Order: structure tokens, then sequence, then C-alpha cells
């Protein structure tokens, strides 16, 4: 992938671990400087704040909506359901807002599929989402100064929220 | 895929746009 892919993989992993911990155990089954590990946690914290202040993508509210709609997810189609949400979310392009919204979705979706009794469901959702960051969004992330840049972006949002 | 998946993705695109608009004031 792009420049510094190896470090970004590890940092994307840390951001996801921190993000899912802060918002949701069931979704699971080094090489970083203490700097990069700290920037990952800070980014997951700001993003959690942005999500909570954005009712359209709030984690709990979306799990409630997925259940009310009877979203037909099974062990057989759950990846293709996830991939369709991914395709539509970024079909117009990629920016930090759609990244935040997609990651919020991925936590709501992981909780939802785990509530549907899909064994390994949330773990698979976590791993798919981590690899969207690694493989499809990496060029955007690095272009916008990585997770350090996200914190600058998110602070600006929270000032405005 | 389900209608729900396409509609969820579409709404994530739009809410993401609203989130990003706040960066530019």
């Amino acid at each position: 992938g792009p420049l510094g892919s190896s470090r970004l993989y590890l940092q994307n992993t840390a951001v996801m671990e921190e993000l899912y911990r802060r918002n949701l155990e069931y979704w699971r089954e080094d090489g970083l400087s203490e700097e990069e590990r700290r920037t990952a946690a800070d980014a997951a914290e700001r993003m959690t704040a942005v999500i909570a202040g954005t009712p359209g993508i709030a984690v709990e509210r979306n799990v409630r909506d997925f259940r009310r709609g009877g979203w037909d997810v099974t062990p057989d189609n759950v990846e293709s359901e996830f991939r369709e949400v991914e395709r539509r979310t970024f079909s117009d392009g990629v920016h930090w807002g759609r990244v935040i919204a997609f990651l919020a979705f991925s936590m709501s979706f992981a909780a939802y599929v785990n509530s549907r009794g899909i064994d390994g469901g949330a773990y698979s959702v976590f791993n798919w989402t981590l690899r969207v960051l690694n493989d499809s969004l990496a060029d955007f992330i690095q272009r916008e100064n990585g997770w350090r840049g996200f914190i600058v972006y998110a602070d600006t949002l929270l000032r405005a929220q | 895929a389900s209608s729900m998946a396409s509609e969820v993705g579409r709404r994530l695109a739009e809410f993401g746009d609203q989130v990003d608009g706040q960066f530019y004031q």
C-alpha cells in the first residue's frame, strides 16, 4: 500500500481496539512507538466523542434501528451485507466524515450480529473493518496526515459541536 | 444485498457529509 503501510496497519489496529472498547469482549478472539500508541488512543477518544454528538450515527440508536427493521443477517450473507454498506458509504468518495460514520456503523453492526447469535459475527465485522482501513482507506488516511491529522480534524469538529 | 444494507450505506454517506461539513464551519 501507501507510504508507511506497516506502521499504519499496527496503528489502525490500535485505533480499532480502543474504539470498540470505548463504545461496546465479544468482538475479539507490538511494533508501535509509545507515541503512535498514544495517538491511536487519542484518535479513538475524539472519534467516540464525535459519534456520540452525532445522533444519526450514534451506536446504540443504530442497533435499535437494525433490530426494528429486522435486518436479515445470517452466517451466510453477513459479509455481503457488510460489503454493500461499505460500497454505498464510499461510492461518492472518501472523507473523514464518511470514515467516522462507517466506523460507527461497524460497531453498531458488530453488536447487532452478535445479538443475532452469529458465532464469530462481531469478530469478523471487526476484522473486515480493520482491513478496510488497511487496504481501501489507507491512501486517504495517509494523505490527511494519518491519525495525527484525524485528531486535528476531530478537535475542530468538537469545537464546532 | 438487502434493501436495509443499501439504505444504511446511503444514510452513512449523508450523515458523513453532515459531519464533514462541520469541519469547514
